[PDB]
RNA sequence: CACUCAUUUCGUUAAAUGUUA
RNA sequence: AAGGUUCCUAAACAACAUUACUUGGAUUAGGGUGAAUCGAUCCUAAAUUACAGAUGGAAAUCCUUAAGAAAAGGAUUGAAAGGGAAUAAGAUUAAUAGUUCUUAAUCAAGAGAAAUGGUAACAUAUCAUGAACUUUAAAAUGGAGUGUGAAAAUCUACGGAAGAGUUCUCUUUUCUUCUUAACAAAAGUAAAUUCCACUGAAAUGAAUCAAUCAGAGAAGUGGAAUUUAUUGGCUUUGUAAGAAAUUCAAUGAAUUGUGGUAUUUUUGCAGUCUUCAUAAAAAUUAAAGGGAAUCUUUUGCUCGUACUAAUAACCGCAACAGGUCUCCAAGAAGCAAAAUCUUUAGUUAAAUAGAAUAACGCAGGUAAGGGAAGUCGGCAACAUAGCUCUGUAAGUUAGCAAGAAAGAGUAGCUCUGGUGAUCGAAUCAGAACUUUAAAGGUUAGGGGAAUCCGACUGUUUAAUAAAAACAUAGCAUUCUGAUAAAUCUAAAAGGUUCAUUACAGAAUGUGAUUUCUGCCCAGUGCUCUG
RNA sequence: GAUUCACGCAGUGUUAACGUGCAAAUUACUUGUCAUAUUUGAGUAUAGGGGCGAAAGACUCAUCGAACUAUCUAGUAGCUGG
């Protein structure tokens, strides 16, 4: 496991193609996108909600994103 | 402390079973077997050893072969 | 306490049977196997131990970046500085002098 | 031993599968007279030897 | 009656030499022409404990007189040596402390260590430690000299038989006394196994010729021909005098 | 600390005021520092018998079992540099 | 007595031996 | 290792486990052992064995790279404790699990005219070419003792959350949980060591527990590198709270700070000491000198893997008080891993018991007065015993004798003082008062005066002898120049000391130190340069 | 190759227990020793007129002043028994 450091190379990462799955992990004080990928699973840490939420709009339609919540699934 | 006492460090075999004649006669260190006397082209026979000889001799086993030239 | 056991099946504190006991989820404790500790390059002239290279199992240098089992210089990874600063002394002023002594005195 | 090589192996499972009874159907043939297996062996009475 | 342990000891079982942890063979380089009529230099890497013998041993190193690359050698030490010295072999070396040369170029009276008794053969004699040979005197007409062995004894060698100018390093090994029997039990760790040693009398009749009876003697001369058996042949043999001389 | 049983103190009692008095001489010599013969600094110390090493120096030099140089070895390179002036000047 | 040619003991990567130039 | 199905479950109890058994390691029938990452496999060690050759009447022996038209250099085997490419956490089974499942990784083998920076030490998500050949380094190296960095366990300070225990006597109380992997990241920040630049130290400085260091250049200032149980040592971060722990409700909810100049274990580091001891090799890997030539994806074969590992699974005829190699390791108390008691875990069964309370026993004790009178002999038992202070003789190899011998003190409670850093450590000293006047529950030297033997540490007759016997260091003698001496072999380009060379190899006697070794060469040996 | 205690090991005494034993050599207490001439595993080497032995004729699979096993062998017996 990887972790993005800041907001622009994560949204290169669902750009590019070699994405494979999205999890959005709702903690007490920020939310962790949690990439797919290949070889890796890439995390980003994002402590804004409004940033999140643009996050949450660049996920590409074909790709399944898992939403997780107090309770795994 | 030679007799009960001594043989609790028995617990390294001598002898592992043979592959040519399957008795437990293979020396280890000695690298040859003490029965048939193996890897030594010919079987191990002596003629002071009457009884090893009717032990594992021709007609002691299956005769796979022979059983039918002779009959033939 | 929590008290632990080997892994694998060596039952000896052999060099190559290193464990160390670290904490796990729970309480509970597991049990690791730990590396063995390596020497480091020696310069092939004074024996003493090369700085830009690490100490790790020999193995272990491929997967290592170029850069980082070599030093930028002449004899890099061989020869201390102080090896190589005679070495090009040495090469210098000894034929500098044979040009005087003999070659047309 | 655990550790074992493989050919030993196959002979203890032999002397595994040698350690059985006659069968019951075999006990009701005409003019039987093998009931007890007398080359049985257990762990504990008699070591096997190899 | 049983085997002395002279006897068990040419068998070889137990006693053979405990040579696991040895450097090698400590030798002078294989005589070339390079050697016969020039001379070659080699470097003084490093000075080494050979275990199981009492001198230091070096690790030269000579280039190469033909090919290309490198012919790491094993001297046996002369005193007075150092790290990143340059010696010099050959029958043109200079007459300095550390360098091999035939015996013939050696001056009367020089004093040279690992001297060859037949030529070719890397060194025979004078190669314990402190030890050394003498030039006594040359002998062109059959291109011979003589030289003094370590035991007084004179030896007529070949001219260009080759030895060392020096003395060996590690003199005045055997003036410190051994205090404990541990001390001695080391001392043979790369070495035979002889060191504890049971007297024959302290023996029965059937483990020695000396093995006593009611009283620990021995019973009959201790001194011995030299054509007396194995497994008799115990004491002194042939013992021209004997006692403490005067 | 002891009148004159100083450096074979460590042995008690227990080897002979002889054994141990001839020992005394031999083990000063065996663990002092010499004078580098190439530096000149009082750093040479013996590591195994007939191996001495210049510590702040960097250097290996043979010599005697307990002394950097022993007698004999002094005499015989004074020997040798006499002999070889004789070959060198006729 | 002189030699080497069987024979002995060796050494090497059988690596400039012997005679001229 | 050894055993070999003894492992798990169900039915069943004739025999077996010195009574009995519904129990069982016993009877019957089924079930059970999952690996690219753990091992074997691979490499070599001591050593072992081939073809050809050498030797032998023979069987066969020798040689292991020397003898060879064999093998760029030398063949086979030899370690489940040595070397070694790469996997972790949680869950799961009646039983297997670094092996299955979930998630997350790693390794190997594949497929899709040749760069910069820094004065320098040296540094740059592949970058930035680098053949033959050669060299270097690694793998890969004793032990002791001291100091110290980090982690874990234990103890403890602050702040709590949740549950439990005691509670007519008190106790803002006692207890339990408050966790987190491999592999990577780089907010913040260490200890030790080695180098580099500036400058040039005497009125000599720098420093350590100890040392040790300096014009072949100290200290100071500023830097570089490496080590610290994976990346980069520690906190922190991704994994990752979604797991797990502790609770609550009837699957759903709550929490999961910060510290310590404390002790122990583990793991490194730094210098010191010690050797007539210097304390493996190879597979395999990297670098250098040289300058010839011009992110995605696939696969990962074979074998072991159950169980015991012992007061019942092993070896002793057995469920034998015997023997048998290791890993982890809580509290009290103490110098102590001692004796004693307890926590987690395991167990209450381990060749049957009940009544009675004779003799004589086996094991453990006590005793009036006397105190070895017993006895071959203080055998056995008693006795002394921890710590602090005072004190300590003859003799002596001057080191010791020595814990000599001998004497005084020691409890509980309430206080005071000394030993540090910019709050904390148990340690030491002293003073009041009280008592049953204090090491003693457990643990825990009896001492002195002589003589004999062996100098000392050590070894020995497994199963009646542990010693004065053997060894030992010291002393002395003998032979030997290596094609030798000793010596194995029937023989041998055969073998051992010998990878050796007189400060060595081989054969002997006496047995540390001090003092001394007297006279005898006729006899028997040995020797002669006759 | 100092003195001691502990984990371990041994075997000084009781000439204790037991002596048709827990045991074809063990148990208890006392005692000694308890890391460098120390202890110990596995691998390996040495074989019967041989090996190995800090030496007791000790050890060499409960067997040692010459192992075990098989053959010569139904060895011979002026001696004992029937």
């Amino acid at each position: 496991p990887k972790q993005v450091q800041e907001f622009k190379q994560i949204l290169k990462l669902l750009k590019s193609g070699s994405i494979r799955a999205v999890r959005v992990k709702t903690n007490g004080e920020n939310t962790k996108f949690k990439v797919r990928c290949a070889k890796y699973l890439y995390t980003y840490i994002c402590a804004d909600k409004a940033k999140a939420e643009e996050l949450k709009k660049a996920i590409p339609k074909d790709i399944h994103v898992v939403e997780i919540a107090k309770k795994a699934p | 402390t030679k007799g009960t006492s001594c043989r609790g460090t028995r617990h390294n075999k001598t002898h592992i079973l043979c592959k040519r004649c399957g008795k437990r006669s293979w020396h280890l260190q000695k690298q040859r077997c003490a029965s048939c006397g193996y890897p030594d082209a010919k079987m191990r026979q002596y003629a002071w050893g009457y009884k090893a000889l009717r032990r594992r001799t021709q007609g002691t086993g299956r005769m796979r072969h022979l059983k039918i030239a002779l009959k033939r | 306490a929590v008290r632990v056991t080997y892994v694998r099946k060596h039952s000896y504190n052999t060099k190559s049977n290193g464990i160390r006991i670290v904490k796990t989820a729970g309480g509970n404790m597991t049990v690791q196997h730990r590396q063995k500790i390596s020497n480091g390059v020696r310069c092939g002239d004074c024996g003493c131990v090369l700085a830009g290279i690490r100490h790790i199992r020999p193995h272990q240098y491929g997967w290592l970046g170029k850069s980082k089992r070599t030093v930028t210089r002449a004899y890099g990874g061989v020869k201390c500085h102080k090896c190589v600063q005679k070495k090009i002394l040495r090469a210098f002023l000894i034929n500098e002098h044979n040009l005087i002594k003999l070659a047309a005195a | 031993t655990g550790h074992k090589g493989f050919s030993y192996k196959l002979k203890l499972g032999k002397k595994i599968h040698q350690n059985r009874g006659v069968p019951q159907w075999f006990r009701m043939k005409t003019g039987n007279t093998i009931n007890y297996n007398f080359k049985r062996r257990h762990w504990n009475r008699r070591k096997m030897g190899m | 009656g049983r085997r002395t342990l002279s006897q068990r000891k040419g068998r070889g079982s137990i006693f053979k030499s405990r040579s696991h942890h040895k450097l090698g063979v400590a030798q002078h380089r294989a005589i070339d022409f390079f050697e016969r009529h020039s001379t070659v230099r080699g470097l003084v890497k490093s000075i080494e404990h050979d275990p199981g013998r009492g001198a230091p041993l070096a690790r030269v190193v000579f280039r190469n007189p033909r090919q290309y690359g490198l012919d790491k050698e094993l001297f046996i030490c002369a005193e007075g040596l150092y790290s990143g010295q340059y010696i010099y072999c050959g029958s043109k070396a200079s007459l300095h402390i550390g360098n091999v040369l035939p015996i013939g170029q050696c001056p009367e009276g020089t004093v040279v260590c690992n001297v060859e008794s037949k030529p070719g053969d890397r060194g025979i004699i004078a190669r314990a430690s402190g030890n050394y040979a003498t030039v006594i005197s040359h002998n062109a007409d059959n291109e011979t000299t003589r030289i003094r062995l370590p035991s007084g004894a004179k030896k007529t060698l070949k001219s260009n038989c080759r030895a060392m100018v020096g003395i060996i390093a590690g003199g005045g090994r055997t003036e410190k006394p051994i205090l404990k029997a541990g001390v001695a039990y080391r001392m043979y760790k790369a070495k035979r196994t002889t060191w504890p040693r049971v007297r024959g009398v302290a023996m029965n009749p059937v483990d020695h010729p000396h093995g006593g009876g009611n009283h620990q003697h021995v019973g009959h001369p201790t001194t011995l021909k030299r054509s007396s058996p194995p497994g008799q042949k115990a004491g002194k043999v042939a013992a021209r005098r004997t006692g403490l001389i005067r | 600390r002891t009148k004159k049983v100083g450096i074979v103190g460590k042995y008690g009692t227990r080897y002979g005021a002889s054994l141990r008095k001839v020992i005394k001489k031999i083990e000063i010599a065996q663990h002092s520092k010499y004078v580098c013969p190439f530096c000149c600094k009082e750093a040479v110390r013996r590591t195994a018998c007939g191996i001495w090493e210049c510590k702040g120096c960097g250097k290996q030099i043979a010599g005697g079992a307990y002394t950097l140089s022993t007698i004999s070895g002094a005499t015989v390179r004074s020997t040798v540099r006499r002999l070889r002036d004789a070959k060198n000047s006729q």
